[PDB]
């Protein structure tokens, strides 16, 4: 993992020299005197009437003895490591390194600190070290490829970073180019770029010279072409990403339809004791269209939770919080043409819930009598075929027994 | 600054012609630009419809169970961590698969390509010409397995045509299609190994469990906090694997140069706890399991040993050795005919010398149901067998079922202890299966199933020592075993004493084998499995009672065997040598011995190693242990 | 006029504490509002799944020829 250490160190170097560029500009006062190093430093003033612009303030920035050397050292190490990586990895191509836009910013912001060693009165020369922050962002993108420290989190964090470089370049560019005219401070120029890139445009601080006006124009154009790309990456990440209280009960079905759901909701919530309860539906099938409309009703939006999963995956039983459920209703599917198959699934579902949550009362609906002794451990079992045919036969003995039983097992107040 | 809506106001139109011009220019901009934007939107909508050392994974449909079995096994090795994985699957990515690939651990490692191995463009996108390996895996969920085998033969040929120097790892379903991908570096036939393991379980109990644990990469850390002694020992010994090392380079076996194989095997176990199971000479390619006492060791041989850790990765115990710093094994050493079954059912069927009937049995005499000219018997009751029956409940009789009978009829199996084999087939066997099995003594078939109790009682389930259930029957994946699980559970309640062996598609379903709901112990095993699944153990199903007893196994084990062969090229060969699937002259066979009260004076397993290696030169792999667990 | 990005500039912060507060308020607004917007985007997405004398036409499947 030494390769990541090298890039991590280089990323630290790039942000260090940007901060050193900041430190220079808080300690560089132009009114004291601006010139090329030593002799003939000249005091200057800005004339709004005369259209000509003196370039000596922009060309020359007073640099301390310590500051120039330490930034020369930092630039050399960063240059050494970047060319170390370039010479380390060719990967079958010697050309095309400079056309990819990171070498141009690297050399133009670094080798001036190398040439300044030869000619001493060139030590106080302006070099755009603030654009080096862009390379630091690139050095952070490649670090994301290897170690996390959350998939789209990195893309958002990269978006915030390019926001910073956009603002950071604006403040340093505006402050420096305005050092010839109106002598903007860093704090004032920082406020200027925030209200510019937010399109507020107060106008209390505005570029008064054509170099500064042109910088704002190109910065606006750069902002409007580099930010939409970052937005589109987030859009693609967002698109591919798209594909409570105590005392709940879990409802495990194979396919939930609007008739089965309302029969439960009408019966379950007919009791005042069960009103603080919410209901988890664990169904492998995608939610029905008719079911979605009812769950959108504000009455059932907070009460009914639909989970797409299996009782046979302990992860889906974990998302359903079956270890904390008050009860589990495993209900067979009667629409399925193979009822032995449907009974096998509910036996498996009953066993899966019993394996996961032994202290969870099971309520099983079994279709066929032959499969009823496989879920006998369950607290409550209803065999559909036994009761259907016993009610049908009793209707032949005692008329309307099925009606009598039906009314009794429905919670009603006798107000019909 | 106007069209960007910044509007500083330092420069503003001072006359009404200019003020009106900027008004109409703003309105023109706001009506001409959105038309361009919607054109871009329409173009964007219709447009929407790495490093070195990768491996390609070619499947027909990738599901979450197959993917994690690969990812767990592939990335269990530190050598394979800089590898990324390309999945070339024609099918659109599964919803369950997408969530796992969204996990940051697997986002950078696993690439999913929708394409075919049969399009050189899709093999180009997969960088197959640069892949370290290609795993072509058959689809078992497909109802037509001949069709699935045809596709993987075509996929193997397509990859071999495109990338001749790309090691192929093929998973073949049916034995008859296995000689079409023989060129591949590593091939695993599911039906051979399934039925050889199922048959060996009838001879040596829980062989499928023993093989399953060995072909899984584990550190032996499972159940180490368990209060139960058997669970701490069981999970510790599961960390054993098969490794190979050159004898001269081996700190385990170098001191035994010029000594017999059995001498080294005993003493290397007595000293370090490694089990020398086989070796490969430098002259030959053949790996021999237990060459025996006549074999003399040499520095050029490759030694195959079972140990918790590799010798190189056990560099701690050797330093831990420096932290400390029965007769003896010798340094120097109707009656059936014995022959080869005449009609080999398929090409590549290794010829095993078997117990053979002196005369071919007529097809009528192979039917347990109908009486014939030679016999009027209509069920296993009228036959009056001397030994207990093995009842195989299979759907169709094919070449896999052939591979179930050969291990049980082999010549080294004792002739008195022969178990009659009754095949409980759903469909009537073809005459090609009958000609392959007509020479085998006491092999019968009958129509029926495991859900039909009438057929099962007719088969002779009353006196069957084993009932092997291979019966094959969903959108929700784990529900594929539901019918087999419940049908087998029905016999577990009707015949509590019967030994039922099953194969399940999903190892998650192994908990439902012999399900006692009103049982705190089996319910407590659920918590242990969740803790092991919490610690990232790939052997979490291990502590379920049916699996540990050899009652269940899954074919997904065979997938891990094929993935392991990327790192252990000897692994497939070792397994088939143990299963008897490949028969090399001079190679031993997996056997079992019972430790009775007459052998208890041999107190320990090391002394049993000494006694066996001093008399019969057999190398004990391990112990099948039974304890009293009143339910 | 700030949070609507109009920025007339007739009234502007004239001291650095006020200028900084506007900057942090703009940044806070641009990071707290999109979260609310995407929450509305989530709710809108899942929510997507006359006169007198009419007649009703009840069919099981309506095709262009029958219509
Ligand atoms: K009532
Ligand atoms: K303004
Ligand atoms: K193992
Ligand atoms: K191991
Ligand atoms: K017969
Ligand atoms: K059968
Ligand atoms: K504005
Ligand atoms: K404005
Ligand atoms: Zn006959």
């Amino acid at each position: 993992r030494s390769s990541l250490r090298i890039r991590l160190f280089n990323f630290s170097l790039k942000l260090l020299t940007c901060l050193l560029y900041i430190v220079r500009v808080l300690l560089d006062d132009p009114a004291l005197g601006i010139g090329c190093w030593g002799c003939p430093k000249q005091n200057y003033s800005f004339n709004d009437s005369s259209s000509e612009i003196n370039w000596a303030p922009i060309l020359w920035v007073e640099r301390k003895m310590t500051l120039w050397a330490i930034q020369v050292i930092v630039a050399i190490i960063s240059f050494l490591e970047t060319m170390l990586l370039i010479y380390l990895s060719y990967k079958g191509n010697i050309w095309e390194q400079i056309f990819r836009v990171s070498f141009v910013l690297e050399m133009i912001n670094t080798l001036p600190f190398i040439i300044t060693i030869f000619w001493p009165p060139l030590r106080n020369l302006f070099i755009p070290v603030f654009l080096n922050c862009w390379l630091a962002k690139h050095a952070l993108e490649n670090m994301i490829n290897d170690f996390h420290r959350s998939a789209m989190f990195n893309q958002v964090l990269i978006l915030f970073c390019t926001l910073l470089c956009l603002v950071f370049t604006g403040t340093c560019g505006i402050q420096h180019l305005e050092r010839a005219g109106e002598n903007l401070s860093l704090l004032t120029s920082f406020y200027f770029c925030i209200v510019t890139f937010s399109t507020v445009g107060y106008g209390d601080v505005t570029p008064k010279i054509w170099p500064s006006q042109l910088l704002v124009v190109i910065m606006i154009c750069v902002a409007l072409v580099v930010l939409p790309l970052q937005f589109e990456e987030l859009v693609y990440l967002w698109m591919e990403r798209q594909k409570q209280t105590e005392k709940h009960v879990v409802l495990c079905v194979s396919s939930l339809k609007i008739d089965l759901l309302m029969d439960f909701l009408n019966e379950f919530y007919a009791h005042p004791r069960l009103q603080d309860y919410y209901v988890v539906i664990l169904c492998p099938t995608e939610m029905d269209v008719q079911v979605r409309r009812v769950l959108q009703i504000p009455l059932w939006s907070q009460r009914v939770i639909y989970l797409q999963g299996s009782a046979l995956k302990d992860q889906d039983l974990m998302r359903a919080k079956m270890d904390n459920g008050e009860a589990c209703f495993i209900l067979s599917s009667r629409n399925e043409v193979d009822r032995t198959a449907a009974d096998h699934q509910t036996i498996l579902r009953a066993w899966a819930v019993k394996d996961f949550a032994p202290n969870c009362p099971l309520y099983v609906q079994i279709l066929k009598p032959e499969n009823k002794f496989h879920v006998k451990f369950a607290d409550h079992v209803v065999c559909e075929e036994e009761c259907k045919y016993a009610m049908l036969a009793l209707n032949c003995i005692c008329p309307a027994t099925s009606t009598l039983i039906t009314l009794l097992v429905h919670t009603s107040r006798g107000q019909e | 600054v106007t069209f960007s809506t910044v509007g500083y106001g330092d420069v503003t139109p001072k006359i009404w012609p200019s003020q009106l011009l900027v008004v109409i220019m703003i309105c023109v901009a706001l009506v001409v630009l959105p038309l361009q934007f919607e054109e871009l939107v329409y173009l964007w909508m219709e447009r929407q419809k790495q490093t070195e050392k990768h491996v390609v994974l070619c499947v027909s449909s990738l599901k979450i169970d197959l993917l994690m079995d690969f990812l767990n096994e592939f990335y269990a090795h530190p050598r394979l961590q800089d590898y990324y994985v390309v999945i070339l699957c024609p099918t659109e990515m599964d919803v369950q698969v997408r969530r796992v690939l969204q996990i940051p651990l697997w986002s950078q490692r696993v690439i999913y390509l929708q394409g075919s191995a049969l399009k050189d463009q899709d093999l180009m996108r997969a960088k197959m010409d640069n892949g370290e390996a290609c795993f072509i895996l058959s689809s078992r969920n497909e109802v037509d397995r001949t069709a699935a085998d045809h596709q993987t033969i075509l996929r193997a040929w397509a990859v071999k045509d495109f990338a001749p120097n790309c090691p192929l790892y093929v998973q073949i379903l049916k034995p008859e299609n296995k000689f079409h991908v023989k060129f591949a570096d590593h091939v695993v036939c599911e039906e051979e190994c399934k039925y050889a393991m199922l048959a060996l379980n009838c001879i040596c109990p829980a062989t499928s469990t023993l093989i399953t644990l060995l072909v899984h990469t584990s550190r032996g850390q499972e159940g180490q906090e368990s209060p139960e002694q058997w669970q701490r020992m069981y999970g510790r010994c599961s960390g054993n694997e098969v490794y190979h090392i050159r004898m001269g380079d081996s700190k385990f076996f170098r001191e035994y140069e010029g000594k017999s194989f059995t001498y080294a095997a005993f003493h290397a176990h007595k000293k370090y706890g490694v089990c020398l199971i086989g070796l490969k000479r430098e002259d030959n390619k053949s790996i021999l399991l237990n060459p025996g006492p006549r074999h003399i060791l040499a520095a050029s041989d490759t030694c195959f040993y079972i140990n918790i850790t590799k010798e190189e990765n056990s560099a701690f115990i050797f330093k831990q050795e420096e932290k400390r710093k029965i007769a003896p094994v010798l340094e120097l050493a109707v009656e059936y005919v014995k022959g080869y079954p005449p009609n080999s059912p398929y090409i590549g069927s290794s010829p095993t010398l078997c117990h053979l009937l002196p005369v071919k049995a007529p097809f009528c005499c192979l039917r347990l149901d109908k009486g014939c000219k030679h016999n009027s018997y209509e069920d296993a009751k009228a036959y009056g067998f001397k030994n207990k029956l093995i009842i195989v409940s299979a759907e169709t009789a094919g070449n896999g079922l052939y591979n179930f009978i050969v291990p049980l009829r082999a010549y080294y199996r004792s002739r008195k202890e022969l178990n009659p084999i009754v095949l409980l087939l759903d469909n009537k066997p073809d005459h090609h299966f009958l000609e392959a099995i007509c020479c085998f003594p006491m092999v019968y078939y009958m129509e029926g199933s495991v859900d039909n109790l009438d057929s099962l009682l007719q088969c002779g389930i009353i006196y069957a020592d084993n009932l092997v259930v291979v019966d094959k029957e969903a959108e929700e994946d784990y529900m594929a075993d539901a019918k087999t699980i419940v049908n087998v559970q029905t016999m577990f309640r009707l015949f509590p004493s019967l030994s039922i062996t099953t194969e399940l598609t999903h190892p998650s379903n192994m908990r439902f084998m012999q399900f006692r709901a009103k049982d705190s112990y089996s319910l407590a095993l659920s918590k242990l499995e969740k803790r092991e699944r919490e610690n990232g153990s790939n052997l979490a199903f291990m502590f379920r009672l049916p699996f540990a007893a050899g009652r269940v196994f899954s074919i997904s084990m065979l997938d891990t065997l094929l993935y392991q062969s990327f790192v252990k090229d000897y692994m497939i060969t070792i397994t088939r040598l143990l299963l008897g699937l490949d028969t090399t002259p001079g190679s031993g066979y997996l056997c079992a011995m019972k430790i009775t009260e007459g052998d208890l004076w041999i107190r320990t397993y090391g002394r049993l190693f000494q006694k066996l290696c001093s008399s019969s030169a057999e190398i004990p792999i391990g112990i099948y242990r039974t304890e009293s667990h009143v339910f």
